[PDB]
RNA sequence: UAUGCCUGGGCAGGGCGAAGCCAGAGGAAACUCUGGUGGAGGUCCGUAGCGGUCCUGACGUGCAAAUCGGUCGUCCGACCUGGGUAUAGGGGCGAAAGACUAAUCGAACCAUCUAGUAGCUGGUUCCCUCCGAAGUUUCCCUCAGGAUAGCUGGCGCUCGUCCGUCGCAGUUUUAUCCGGUAAAGCGAAUGAUUAGAGGUACCUAUUCUCAAACUUUAAAUGGGUAAGAAGCCCGGCUCGCUGGCUUGGAGCCGGGCGUGGAAUGCGAGCACGCCUAGUGGGCCACUUUUGGUAAGCAGAACUGGCGCUGCGGGAUGAACCGAACGCCGGGUUAAGGCGCCCGAUGCCGACGCUCAUCAGACCCCAGAAAAGGUGUUGGUUGAUAUAGACAGCGCCGAAUCAACUAGCCCUGAAAAUGGAUGGCGCUGGAGCGUCGGGCCCAUACCCGGCCGUCGCCGGCGCUGGGCUAGGCCGCG
RNA sequence: UCCAAGGUGAACAGCCUCUGGCAUGUUAGAACAAUGUAGGUAAGGGAAGUCGGCAAGUCAGAUCCGUAACUUCGGGAUAAG
RNA sequence: GAAGGCCCGAGGCGGGUGUUGACGCGAUGUGAUUUCUGCCCAGUGCUCUGAGUCAAAGUGAAGAAAUUCAAUGAAGCGCGGGUAAACGGCAAGGUAGCCAAAUGCCUCGUCAUCUAAUUAGUGACGCGCAUGAAUGGAUGAACGAGAUUCCCACUGUCCCUACCUACUAUCUAGCGAAACCACAGCCAAGGGAACGGGCUUGGCGGAAUCAGCGGGGAA
RNA sequence: GAGUUUGACUGGGGCGGUACACCUGUCAAACCGUAACGCAGGUGUCCUAAGGCGAGCUCAGGGAGGACAGAAACCUCCCGUGGAGCAGAAGGGCAAAAGCUCGCUUGAUCUUGAUUUUCAGUAUGAAUACAGACCGUGAAAGCGGGGCCUCACGAUCCUUCUGACUUUUUGGGUUUUAAGCAGGAGGUGUCAGAAAAGUUACCACAGGGAUAACUGGCUUGUGGCGGCCAAGCGUUCAUAGCGACGUCGCUUUUUGAUCCUUCGAUGUCGGCUCUUCCUAUCAUUGUGAAGCAGAAUUCACCAAGCGUUGGAUUGUUCACCCACUAAUAGGGAACGUGAGCUGGGUUUAGACCGUCGUGAGACAGGUUAGUUUUACCCUACUGAUGAUGUGUUGUCGCAAUAG
RNA sequence: ACCAUCUGUGGGAUUAUGACUGAACGCCUCUAAGUCAGAAUCCCCCCUAAACGUGACGAUAAGCGCCGCGGAGCCU
RNA sequence: GCCUACGGCCACACCACCCUGAAAGUGCCUGAUCUCGUCUGAUCUCAGAAGCGAUACAGGGUCGGGCCUGGUUAGUACCUGGAUGGGAGACCGCCUGGGAAUACCAGGUGUCGUAGGCU
């Protein structure tokens, strides 16, 4: 009572069936699995980051 | 043995007698060169092949057969000593044989024989003699077609002998000293060497 | 019914004839012999009785859920039998056949637990509209089954919905990568392998033939990425990271710049949301491909198909060719056809090929090969000839001969109920090849009607008719 | 389970009759084909049939004779003829 | 040897054998007589002895105690002996016998006999696939609804069928079921789920029926 | 005595094998992926270094040399792209390396998360790239948290060990004990992980043509049969008759392969009986050929009209033998033919023997005894009435067609 | 009841094959056109059956058959 | 033209042999006290400057081998898609596009960057 072992026959056509869809780029992807080092020093540049507001308003009005 | 109606057509991959094809028999052919084969190039200037005209497999059974039927006409119309009969098919190609038959349980078959995987247009057996000798290579070529399956048809070469030179260039580039005779072949001399093996030559 | 016990009943006529006994004989004696008598026995023939051999007879929806006939076993014995008692179900009883224990026995019968369970068979009840599969992945004491992923449907929801811009793609283009298959190569490596030659069994230079688990090379098809505003440009800020030094790097802020920065088609998004049925036996074909002599064999890749699908054509037939389907009218076609069956050549079709005392007659596809022919028709390469050939007896007086190849036909070609270009039949073709014009009809295509579904950033609360707006109307 | 006539015969065998009982066994008439079931015969040959003398047939009572191989001495034995 | 063997039984001062007592009861094997009954105690099993393992309880020790440890340490096992008319084998290597057998694969063994002819039968031969001695060997009168071979006799078993009789069948009067049944019922070929009755192409097809028949309906 | 179990895959099943958890090359058709009881192999280990680092060194082999010393001992030089070695199978990688040798060592240590591969994108196993500690090594840059890479391994429950702490031990406190957290190990090889011997012919149920045995169908290896070529045989002479080495077919009367039909059943071996069919003709009819003088025989052709027998043995088809004969040819029809027979074989239950198993039992080893059911239905065939339309009816004929 | 006895049959076209004439192909040739012989095969006669086939002919009942385009009408 | 140190590409650079080489540089070369390392100052580390271009190194040469590039083989082999194409088959042709690799022949044979230095 042997039977039929292994077939990719008609998985093409059910792949297809609503079409191989890519996953939607996205702006500002995820930062999984970046050095945690670089992580570190990344989240106290954001951390810091008002500390120059002052200056950033002084120096648009130069422009 | 089983017919040659079962390992005529190239169904399988070549499976030639390596380290993973061990066991397998002797071929029935051995000699491929008979006739008066250490002659000079001059010797036997015409030469005459039996060329193919299926993608078949031609046993090495029928291999000797053919050999044997195209060397006793030779012999008898033109001495022992008048030609010279290469066999340019070596049976690599092993044939596998399934048990005396559980039936297809572990088919994968023994070795039973040795075929040569001959192509269409491929040179089957290839006899140089004397020019006067034409139509005796024509009949020796043609009774050795049915030791053959298949369809095979005769050739005469306008190369000279077993060389890979036309006839009405090999006068011209003996004199040039472009080829020289090495046995049953000759050697082609290029230009491009040192002139010291020039020197040798002239 | 099996067996023990208790109390009763019954068992013709004959055969051989045992111990005991009587008498007469023989003998020197011991002792022997003969005749008769007697009536023993799990004795013999055999009736009743009890059994049931053979005919494998009759019957075999019977007379009968085991009987009938002939034949046959035994019939003083471990014999036959009634009645009364004893042993009760994993028990009884058994001269032992798993026999028998109420037509039930390798574990009776009855009721209940019990509507026991079943991955296994069978069946599963009205109409219509719309969408529509899977036999594949992983795991499972799984492989007739589940779980899971895929395919399905429903419910929506977030937006877009003139150009424009986002976004999208079983497709090209451009740009740039990836590979080691076909082919090729081995006078290159590994491996295999043929023949000579040269120099002195090797050694050098050549040569023949090969690889799927070899390769210097190397496609076609194919795979990945990119083709902008999430950009470019200018000027600053943050950092604890980086450090010869704003030196990097990344993040953030302000300002400026559409020619949206390949073609084409197209509405997308929500981990293609949420719940989710069915399926998890597939099968077939072109190509590729494995085992196998091969298989309407077994096993894969890719795509289509069948299954789930009718329709025209192949006589016919799940898969082939064409084409997919609401109900109709007209028209036109596809594949395939147009002697008649049978719609259409009832054309003054074209050119040839072919005679078959088994002719031949078209995808899948439903019988042929090697090898032959001085059948016929083409073609190829040669050779003789008007200083006269070929053939026939110098005569003759114009071409002839040989080999090879290719069409059709023929030989090769033998199976069993009578039979299959589908049939009839067809030979100035209804045969084969090459074509032309015309013609025939599919649920395909075109136009038109009607029905329904679906889509309209649809229309109408501004009334003769109208607006049961859950209605009406329009368009595709 | 009980009672059990006459003849034949060794016999409660088989066959015939008397006493007693019955109406042919859940139907009848006609016909006399095949094929059956049951019964019987068959020339000449005699198991050639068939897995196989299956079935059938031969033999049979009594009287007078004659009775082996073998044997556990009992038998075999109704040997056989 | 009864305070027992054997067995029943849920249970007792239970019950059977047993109203018994070794010439008895219980459990097995072999299977009259005659004739023999060989070898192996390793394995398995039974049985018989007194020098490692060994439960609970009990004793000892440590600890607040639970607990732990130690010593002691039944039967049985282990060790040892016997036992094969115990299972078995031939630790022993099949002895006496027997056989191509109801047992022999090769095999239709070889030889003789039995027939014109014999895979049968019988008598022999035996390295016997894989015989064999109370898992009994060999023989054997009498007996057998046992298996088998031959001969005589007999016969319709047969050559080779025929005829006769009785009851049926058959016909009539009366009476009167059942199995079975998708629809049904002439074939050939083709295709098809690869053996159609139906579809395809042909052959063709004429009411209603009787007695038969056993090809088909994969009855 | 009771209860239960006695894996799965599988060209039926069992036996065998493990294709059951893994790895290499190939198959695989140039991304990846891709099956079969496809092919060739490997695995349940090994290693305190064969891990880590640094330094120096260069291998296999060959040439020429050098007391013993030789085809192989050791020394020297030269050539040497690795032709060596790197624990193992294979592939890949590798030369002042990853090999060899040497001296310092324990990055084979303590941690968090992410990622890759098999993937459902779960787990395990095995990998990748960081980060935080603590170290090794080198002058240093660096390199190293096992082996140059691709295999070399294991859930819950339970036990055991290590570690940590405001952790519990239940009305509080102390000490034992127990429990918990975290990390290892003890193992499930059927390797995502039940706790598992048979036998059944005395068998039972659910089913299955998903699946065997009997026919048919495809296939023709095998079997049977027939060509082609012509070495040779035929005293000589290849083809009268033959046909080696080769090679092409045919047949479905062998067997095998396959598993498509049938397991809510197609009665299954042979014989008997009986009809028809095939020809690959044994005989007869008409011919051709010879190594045909006659006779006998052989080969071949038209050809299946006619015939192909009687017996011993065996259940046997198949063989063998006796005779007879013109010849004693070969086959099909569901291996024709069981509601036709016969049961001999086979093929239930009884029983014996041999071998086998401790046993129940098994044996396509032998032997003996063993129920063969139903037609009256439809066609078919055999005969029998009758039906047919020309007015009724009768006699005498014709004759298609079939045999 | 071969266990007695009686009867059992004629042609046609041709197969194989052997030939005639005669080309192709000045010859030859059974073949190409045209002819001959030719068989247990084949067809037919003989023989058995007799069709939704039939011919000749006889007799055909107050009913019935022929003959008056009977002479007019009703259903199909 | 040239040489060093560090290199990138890693044979057009390598290999064999031959010829030539200013100046500096490099190397050879000369020693073993110290540093350091060997069986041995050969190698290695250190110290040094009498000697030359021998070799290394660089350049050039060879009808050089190899390598590199191109041609040829060749629109050949192979191949996408398609047909009711051929053929008993094995296979082959055509349509639509894509398109190789040996032998053979020719040409070429290092180059670039950083820093310092010599004619
Ligand atoms: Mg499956
Ligand atoms: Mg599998
Ligand atoms: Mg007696
Ligand atoms: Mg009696
Ligand atoms: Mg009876
Ligand atoms: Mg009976
Ligand atoms: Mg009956
Ligand atoms: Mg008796
Ligand atoms: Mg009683
Ligand atoms: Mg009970
Ligand atoms: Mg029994
Ligand atoms: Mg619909
Ligand atoms: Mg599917
Ligand atoms: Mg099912
Ligand atoms: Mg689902
Ligand atoms: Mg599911
Ligand atoms: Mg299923
Ligand atoms: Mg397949
Ligand atoms: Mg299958
Ligand atoms: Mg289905
Ligand atoms: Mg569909
Ligand atoms: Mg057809
Ligand atoms: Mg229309
Ligand atoms: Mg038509
Ligand atoms: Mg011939
Ligand atoms: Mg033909
Ligand atoms: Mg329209
Ligand atoms: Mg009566
Ligand atoms: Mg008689
Ligand atoms: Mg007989
Ligand atoms: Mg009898
Ligand atoms: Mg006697
Ligand atoms: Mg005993
Ligand atoms: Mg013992
Ligand atoms: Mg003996
Ligand atoms: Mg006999
Ligand atoms: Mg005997
Ligand atoms: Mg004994
Ligand atoms: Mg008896
Ligand atoms: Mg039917
Ligand atoms: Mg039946
Ligand atoms: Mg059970
Ligand atoms: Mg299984
Ligand atoms: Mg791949
Ligand atoms: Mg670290
Ligand atoms: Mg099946
Ligand atoms: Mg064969
Ligand atoms: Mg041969
Ligand atoms: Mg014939
Ligand atoms: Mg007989
Ligand atoms: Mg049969
Ligand atoms: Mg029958
Ligand atoms: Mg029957
Ligand atoms: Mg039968
Ligand atoms: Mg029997
Ligand atoms: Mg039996
Ligand atoms: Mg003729
Ligand atoms: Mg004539
Ligand atoms: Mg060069
Ligand atoms: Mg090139």
């Amino acid at each position: 009572a042997k039977s039929k072992n292994h077939t990719t026959h008609n998985q093409s056509r059910k792949w297809h069936r609503n079409g191989i869809k890519k996953p939607k780029s996205q702006r500002y992807e995820s930062l999984k699995g970046v050095d945690p080092k670089f992580m570190r020093n990344m989240r106290f540049a954001k951390k810091h980051n008002k500390k120059g507001f002052k200056k950033m308003l002084a120096n648009n009005a130069k422009n | 043995r089983r017919p040659a109606r079962c390992y005529r057509y190239c169904k399988n991959k070549p499976y030639p007698k390596s380290r993973f094809c061990r066991g397998v028999p002797d071929p029935k052919i051995r000699i491929f060169d008979l006739g008066r084969k250490k002659a000079k190039v001059d010797e036997f200037p015409l030469c005459g092949h039996m060329v193919s005209d299926e993608y078949e497999q031609l046993s090495s059974e029928a291999l000797e057969a053919a050999r044997i039927c195209a060397n006793k006409y030779m012999v008898k119309s033109c001495g022992k000593d008048g030609f010279h009969i290469r066999v340019r098919l070596h049976p690599f190609h092993v044939n596998r044989i399934n048990k005396m038959l559980t039936g297809m349980r572990g088919a994968f078959g023994k070795p039973q024989g040795t075929v040569a995987r001959v192509n269409i247009g491929q040179v089957i057996m290839s006899i140089r003699t004397k020019t006067q000798n034409k139509e005796h290579v024509i009949e020796a070529l043609r009774r050795a077609k049915f030791k053959f399956p298949g369809r095979q048809k005769i050739h005469i070469s306008k190369k000279f002998g077993f060389t890979k030179f036309n006839a009405d260039i090999f006068e011209s580039m003996l004199a040039e000293k472009r080829l020289i005779p090495d046995g049953c072949g000759v050697k082609y001399i290029p230009n491009r060497g040192p002139l010291d093996k020039w020197r040798a030559i002239h």
